[PDB]
């Protein structure tokens, strides 16, 4: 479903941009609920599906939603930051899933980690590119996230 | 002369290209093709592709193509520029008889464009640009110029038959059938010899398709296939790498060719086919015993096919009695 | 006949121009390029009388005699045989293959101490 | 399946026991039996047996033709191989699965050790099947290219060369397939000819660095294949010549230089060509008129060896060329003029010695000299009538008459009368009217263009007359009178009689274009008369005063045209060499007084040296020089030796627009580059003509330029001649290529360069970049530069600081050339390129080592290289590099570092069914690289129309690429830790991730 949402152009109606942004927010919420279910169901077939299709969801996000965020960031600023902040919580759980797979050394699981890690970092760099196109480079700033378990326990 | 002045007169030369006579078509084109620069090559040749219609009348057309063959004999750029014009075209209506004739000329004349002509031909056939009716019309009225390059056409036909798409395979089979129909005796033997190689190749797709072409040739021109039976009979020496389904088809075309006519030529093949099976039915090898049963039952079908005198009826009956006993 | 001339007339202007067109490559290779033709090689078997070797057709029996000697003064101690006949030390392998051998296989030579 | 595997395997044992002649009968039965059973093992066994059998035969064949221990004679060995190849080929024609197995088994980047002369010959014969034609020929093309890449990679490195014992190359393998094809392997030639043409078509020079050299080698192989196949096989030579002429006889203006050399080599065997393929040449001659002028001259010079010996070809060429003369169509008489000129400047004897019922009769008539002279004279009369055509046609005739007059002395009188008459059309014979020449008569207006190259006409007259007065003596007395008259009147001309200080001199107006064209003619005339007055009257003062005044006439008009806004100099290379020698190194009392006139003019010194530089530059760009004898390599080389000696002496004798000494150094650099590019086998003779072996003479010259660089460095920064220093390093770089690496002279060059880099701290970045490139070029051919690279990274870290901003990095100062200004982006970008070369070498070893299965010594060297390169990267990953291309290149190089580590882990994953050094390398990477890579990524990101979108989307790749490389490395470390049962992830910390959070 996400692959079929095109960003359109910057010359479209403001309500159209608002509707698509509202549409993307629902998709992220549905993604958030599905991804968060790996806490209770933490078997390999579930993790394999979540790990494999989490990458595909993020790839469609930075290919279909990010161009839309480029078009509508000044007029829609609170919505874009809210969308990115909520989606950031989901991507953090993807990072913890990647760490969980490598810690237990499951070859069937770790064989998806390198490609999801690249797309997870490619999303981070893509956000910065969005800010540069809107002359907000000094607004971008990174930070190192804490390593957590699937349940949420810090790994240290 | 002035490049701009030379350009204008050449434009006027090609302006009324449609309204000129037939005998002057060679010399007027002879002027244009040599009046071509490195950059102007692509633009000029595309115009000449469309500005030419071509629709001693039979001879002058041959003279026209003779000029083109000489003109591009030492010129790879012009020959390559022609194909780009055909490749760029995306409408079936624009493709004409003159289009297909030229594409074969570049293939035979210049060997440095064998691959590029093949790759574009696959695209046009697969996309539906080149059709059976275009190929049929091309051979029908311009087989005089195509006959000079029957070896080149058959090499193109053989390569097309090695493909995996039915559109390409069907066209390659048609290229075999039209070459057999319109060319002379010597190139017809090349067609049959090329088909026999495909049946002995080993590929299920090629053997099945080539056997269908052989059956079409036998039905279409039994007289021409009548004198090519020696090569068709040679496939019987390679039944080891042929599936039983294809063996039945191979016997069907052999049987329908042997009983197509009642002339003395057929009677030699008819008694020749009887003895081949007779010495397969009695073979100690079990596989050849089964091949003899398949071939003898197949022959009896054509032998007793309803369209039969008593002496034919007892002859087919004796064949069945032979199969029963063995 | 492509061209006929006397031996002394090759230096003339007319003859030399005609020679350039008529003389074939296989004569140019030896007379002009000064290339050397092939050396024919005859392999043969050394077996003890009671290891295949390939040598020039011009090789003398002495060379084969001394090779066996190093394997085991060479002239005095070693006598080479073929078809149960003695081989002359100065005789060459090409002559041995033609007269004494009288067989259609590779030339076999038998060595025995004198 | 298992049962048929045993029966074939047992038969492979019989291959080494049963007789050789019995093998082909066994192969046929075993090959047809393979149809219903195993297919790959059948072909692999046959190929493996004969590959070793051929190899053993080759080893024992080498040696004296005296008595040898030979198991299989070459004659029968090629017979059984040839018939067995035909057996395999026939099997493929009925199976199509055996053929696919053969291609898959012999598939190639990897060395593909299964390739052998037998397997290559087998592949070539397979190409007769149209289905496998393009597939197999593409395999052979890839094999030779990869083989040449391997050869070039080994020769360029010493570390890599030590570890790899030599292996044969596919290029060598194919050449002996041609050699063995003489033994009736006629089924191989057709695929052999096709491969040679594919190699020369795909990798021909497209001029219209790293990969250019192996591409030139693959094209050369195709020419070697095609030439050797031509000599041996008589039934394929007609197809070779026909195809060669097809690529040459075109108006497509495509690069055909490689095809012309092959055609020239084929026609060296002229009787071999005339016997079978002689019509192809005649049909090519028929198209000469339609070909452009450039093609005709190069094509005729290629078939010149054929024309030299064959009378019929010369008669056919004359017969065709005579029609082109009488042809009214233009652009075809130009080719006829070129045909007669080339044919008349090379052959002193020309001329011979039909309808349905017309036959030729062999008339036995003696050669007539008088008839030949009349024939040659008539051709020259036909060429004289062409002096009224376009200026292009006149240009060829002026350039060609000097060669014609030197070949045919009987036509000397015809040339002078032809040349003198043309001069009369433009020479003002009035002894007092100025200017001496009617410059308006050389101009055609219709657009204003040039009709008569008057300067080139005088150049041909002066050279031909000079040859006349020194050769045929042991009009001419009037030609000196005219040239003397032109000399004096041109000097006293006030530079206004030419209608030229600045009237218009524009590039758009008609009068401006005419003045510019007329400006070239008067300058060209001055050059020719400068050459003329030098030789006549010997070294007399009065003539030399006339040269300086003539030069000032040329220089003044050269200045006015240059300041408002070129062409080649008309001096011959022999004259420039002779002029320079007298102008600099002539010490004779009689000559001194006259030569002081020319030596006192500093601008004359500039002109004399610069023209010599122009002559050398034409050699590099074109391969030949413009002047007389400018296409004779022997005389060009002799002139280079004399020019070099003068330029070498002038630079060394006196130290320092640009000065004369700097010009001489610039010329020295060009000559050294040009000599090695063209006269490679004459390098010993080139260095001998300067006043043992090549290395000893080169070292003497090298030490001379070493001292000169020391003086520049010893001076102050403001006095540091940057232009000379870079030029000196370029000379040293070119000369150092001549030393043998395994020699004490090479070591001294490496030891001197290292000391210079460690002690001098010049501020110029271009000098530092050139000096370090010299050090690395020398060092790599000596040993691995990983220790050198590691020390340079510590200096870059010291000058640029650390990214932590809370710890202090100590300054190593290993090299003084790496200072604060050159540390980035000069040294950093330079060392990263060198480390990229190291990784490419190590990754080549692993690929070669992995596909092989001496595994023990190579593994230790690979781990030692990556262990040292880790410390190099560990220094740079924590350096405060500038945000430009230094960060982008380091990120890209770190990705290559981790890709190579993964390739090593995947190797041990394949081999481990883990040594201590591999344990330490994995532990070292996880303690000094991976955690610091994450710190570098945070450092880089934190500090900071349609094209703007492209730039930002390009900047988003490098960091995700590294993250994939690190994670891919840790993924395969988990696979290795499970297979080897030793936990390699205890050495690795947990991956650190970043979250964007906008302010």
């Amino acid at each position: 479903t996400v692959k079929k949402i095109e960003p359109g152009t910057a010359a479209d109606s403001q309500q159209i941009h608002e509707e698509k942004l509202l549409y993307w927010n629902m998709a992220v919420r549905d993604f958030s609920i599905l991804i968060n279910l790996i806490k209770v169901f933490d078997s390999h077939p579930v993790l394999h599906v979540c790990l494999k299709y989490g990458r595909l969801f993020v790839e469609a996000f930075l290919k279909q939603c990010m161009p839309l965020l480029d078009f509508s960031f000044r007029k829609h600023r609170e919505d874009v930051l809210s969308l990115l902040e909520t989606f950031q919580l989901d991507t953090r759980l993807l990072h913890h899933l990647c760490g969980h797979s490598k810690i237990h050394q499951d070859t069937r699981l770790t064989q998806h980690v390198p490609l999801l890690k690249k797309t997870l970092e490619l999303l981070v760099c893509r956000v910065k590119a969005m800010l540069t196109l809107n002359n907000c480079r000094e607004a971008f700033w990174l930070g190192n996230l804490k390593n957590r378990d699937l349940q949420g326990e810090e790994i240290k | 002369l002035d490049p701009n002045f030379l350009l204008k007169v050449r434009q006027l030369v090609m302006d009324k290209l449609s309204s000129i006579r037939l005998e002057d078509l060679p010399v007027i084109i002879k002027f244009i093709l040599h009046s071509v620069t490195a950059m102007d090559t692509l633009e000029v040749i595309s115009e000449l592709r469309e500005k030419l219609d071509l629709q001693s009348g039979q001879s002058c057309i041959i003279l026209l193509f003779d000029v083109i063959k000489s003109a591009i004999r030492y010129e790879k750029t012009i020959s390559e520029a022609w194909i780009k014009a055909i490749e760029n075209t995306a409408s079936v209506s624009e493709h004409k008889v003159f289009d297909l004739v030229m594409l074969f000329i570049i293939y035979s004349t210049n060997t440095q464009t064998k691959k590029y002509i093949d790759r574009v031909l696959r695209n046009k056939i697969r996309s539906g640009c080149i059709q059976e009716q275009l190929l049929q019309s091309t051979f029908s009225v311009h087989y005089l110029v195509l006959k000079d390059m029957c070896s080149s056409i058959l090499s193109l036909a053989q390569s097309l038959l090695h493909s995996l798409d039915q559109s390409i395979i069907s066209f390659g089979s048609l290229l075999y059938k039209y070459a057999f129909k319109f060319f002379d005796t010597y190139c017809q033997q090349e067609v049959v010899g090329a088909l026999v190689t495909h049946i002995c190749s080993g590929n299920e797709a090629e053997v099945d398709t080539a056997l269908d072409v052989l059956l079409e040739l036998v039905v279409l021109n039994p007289s021409a296939m009548m004198m090519n039976a020696v090569f068709v009979k040679g496939i019987l020496d390679y039944l080891d790498n042929i599936s039983p389904q294809q063996i039945r088809k191979l016997f069907y075309v052999l049987s329908t060719l042997a009983f197509s006519k009642q002339n003395e030529a057929s009677s030699h093949i008819q008694d020749d086919m009887h003895l081949v099976i007779r010495k397969q039915l009695s073979s100690t090898v079990f596989k050849y015993k089964l091949i003899g049963i398949i071939g003898a039952v197949t022959m009896a079908g054509i032998m007793a096919a309803d369209r039969l005198s008593d002496e034919q009826c007892t002859q087919v009956t004796s064949l069945l009695q032979l199969v029963h006993s063995c | 006949t492509l061209f006929r001339l006397l031996c002394r007339d090759s230096g003339g202007e007319t003859e030399s121009m005609l020679l350039n067109e008529t003389v074939p490559q296989w004569v140019i290779d030896i007379t002009v390029d000064k290339n050397m033709p092939k050396f024919n090689k005859i392999p043969f078997y050394l077996q003890p009388h009671a290891d295949r070797l390939s040598a020039s057709d011009m090789l003398q029996v002495r060379k084969v005699m001394e090779h066996v000697y190093e394997k085991i003064l060479a002239e005095e101690k070693i006598e080479l045989l073929c078809q149960d006949q003695v081989l002359d030390p100065n005789m060459d392998l090409r002559t041995v293959k033609h007269f004494i051998w009288k067989s259609g296989g590779d030339l076999t030579l038998h060595y025995r101490q004198k | 399946a298992e049962e048929v595997e045993f029966v074939v395997e047992k038969a492979l044992s019989m291959f080494s026991k049963m007789n050789l002649q019995e093998i082909p009968p066994l192969v046929y039965q075993l090959l047809v039996l393979s149809s219903k059973g195993s297919r790959k093992s059948v072909l692999e066994g046959i190929i493996a047996f004969f590959s070793a059998l051929d190899k053993q035969h080759n080893e024992e064949q080498s040696g004296d033709e005296l008595l040898d221990v030979v198991t299989v004679p070459s004659g029968e060995l090629r017979h059984v191989e040839g018939t067995i190849i035909l057996h395999i080929v026939f099997a493929i024609k009925l199976d199509y699965e055996l053929g696919r197995e053969l291609v898959k088994h012999l598939k190639v980047g990897d060395s593909n050790n299964n390739l052998s002369p037998f397997s290559i010959a087998l592949l070539l014969s397979v190409t007769r099947i149209q289905r496998f034609q393009d597939q197999v020929l593409d395999l052979l093309k890839t094999s030779v290219v990869k083989s040449f890449k391997d050869l070039q990679l080994l020769q360029g490195s010493k570390f890599l060369q030590n570890l790899v014992p030599h292996r044969s190359y596919v290029s060598t393998m194919i050449l002996e397939v041609v050699k063995n094809s003489v033994h009736s392997w006629d089924h191989v030639t057709q695929g052999l000819v096709e491969l040679g043409f594919i190699l020369m078509d795909s990798y021909g020079p497209k001029k219209v660095s790293l990969s250019r050299m192996p591409n030139q080698h693959a094209c050369k192989l195709g020419a070697n294949i095609l030439l050797e196949t031509f000599k041996i096989h008589e039934m394929i030579r007609q197809e070779i010549l026909e195809q060669v002429l097809n690529r040459v006889v075109t108006r497509a203006s495509s690069p055909i230089s490689h095809f012309l050399d092959l055609l020239s080599n084929i026609v060296m065997y002229a009787p071999l060509v005339l016997q079978s393929c002689s019509s192809k040449v005649t049909e090519a001659f028929d198209y000469l008129s339609f070909l452009p002028l450039q093609t005709v001259q190069r094509l005729l010079k290629a078939v010149q060896p054929l024309l030299k010996v064959s009378m019929s070809m010369r008669d056919c060429l004359i017969l065709v060329l005579r029609k082109a003369m009488f042809a009214n169509q233009l652009d075809a008489r130009k080719s006829a003029v070129a045909g007669f000129l080339l044919l008349l400047k090379n052959f002193k004897v020309l001329g011979s010695l039909l309808s349905v019922s017309q036959v030729h009769v062999d008339v036995h008539s003696h050669y007539n000299s008088v008839a030949n002279e009349t024939f040659c004279l008539e051709i020259m009369d036909s060429l004289r009538r062409c002096l009224s055509q376009q200026a292009d046609v006149r240009l060829m005739l002026y350039e060609g008459f000097y060669d014609v007059l030197r070949r045919n002395s009987q036509l000397a009188n015809s040339v002078m009368q032809t040349l003198l008459s043309q001069l009369k059309q433009f020479y003002e014979p009035k002894p007092d009217l100025l200017p001496p020449l009617k410059l308006e008569a050389c101009i055609l207006t219709q657009k204003i263009s040039l009709q008569e190259p008057l300067d080139y006409l005088l150049c041909c007259i002066q050279h031909c007359l000079a040859w006349y007065k020194n050769t045929v003596i042991p009009f001419y007395e009037d030609l000196d009178d005219i040239l003397e008259s032109i000399t004096n009147r041109m000097i006293k001309s006030e530079l206004e009689d030419f209608e030229l200080k600045s009237a218009d001199f524009s590039q758009s107006t008609s009068i401006g274009i005419k003045n510019n064209i007329c400006a070239f003619l008067v300058m060209g005339v001055c050059e020719v008369l400068i050459e003329y007055n030098f030789s006549i009257s010997s070294f007399s003062k009065n003539r030399f005063e006339d040269i300086l005044s003539l030069f000032m006439c040329y220089k003044k008009l050269s200045d006015i045209l240059n300041e408002k806004a070129t062409s080649d100099s008309l001096l011959s290379m022999k004259f420039v060499s002779s002029l320079l020698t007298a102008l600099f190194r002539d010490s004779i009392q009689s000559h001194q007084e006259s030569l002081s006139v020319l030596r006192s003019s500093n601008e004359f010194m500039r002109y004399a040296v610069n023209v010599a530089l122009q002559k050398v530059q034409q050699l590099k760009e074109t391969g030949h020089v413009s002047g007389p004898d400018g296409q004779n390599p022997e005389k060009i080389f002799q002139n280079l030796c004399d020019i070099t000696r003068v330029l070498l002496w002038r630079y060394t004798s006196i130290p320092t627009g640009k000065s004369i000494s700097l010009l001489c150094l610039e010329g020295l650099q060009k000559i050294f580059s040009a000599v090695q590019q063209f006269y490679q086998p004459k390098i010993q003779q080139f260095l001998r003509a300067l006043d043992v072996s090549v290395t000893q003479r080169t070292a003497f010259q090298i030490r001379q330029f070493q001292r000169s660089l020391l003086n520049l460095l010893s001076s102050q920064e403001e006095d540091f001649n940057s232009k000379e220093a870079l030029l000196l390093v370029t000379v040293l770089t070119s000369l150092s290529k001549l030393l043998e690496p395994s020699s004490p002279q090479f070591v001294q060059m490496l030891s001197w360069t290292s000391k210079i880099c460690k002690e001098n701290s010049r501020e110029d970045a271009l000098f530092c970049k050139s000096l370090m490139n010299l050090l690395f070029s020398l060092h790599v051919s000596y040993k691995s530069p990983v220790i050198l690279l590691r020390d340079l990274s510590q200096d870059i870290h010291g000058h640029l600081g650390d990214i932590d901003q809370d710890v202090e990095v100590e300054k190593t100062n290993h090299f003084a050339i790496v200072n604060l200004r050159t540390a980035a982006p000069t040294v950093c970008l330079l060392v990263l390129s060198q480390a990229e070369k190291v990784l490419e070498e190590v990754d080549w070893l692993i690929t070669k080592l992995k596909g092989q299965v001496p595994n023990q010594p190579v593994e230790k060297a690979i781990i030692m290289q990556l262990g040292t390169l880790l410390t190099f990267f560990h220094e740079l990953v924590q350096t405060a590099l500038p945000s430009g291309s230094c960060v982008d290149t380091l990120l890209k190089d770190l990705c290559k570092m981790y890709t190579t580590l993964t390739a090593l882990v995947r190797y041990y994953l394949q081999v481990c069914q883990i040594p201590k050094n591999m344990e330490k390398l994995v532990k070292l990477s996880g303690s000094h690289l991976t955690p610091l890579c994450y710190s570098f990524i945070s450092y880089v990101q934190n500090k900071s129309v349609a094209t703007a979108m492209a730039r930002v989307l390009r900047e988003t790749k490098p960091i995700p690429n590294l993250i994939f490389a690190i994670e891919q490395y840790e993924k395969f470390l988990i696979h290795l830790s499970k297979k080897s049962k030793v936990n390699l992830m205890q050495h690795m910390k947990l991956s650190t991730s970043r979250d964007f959070k906008i302010k």
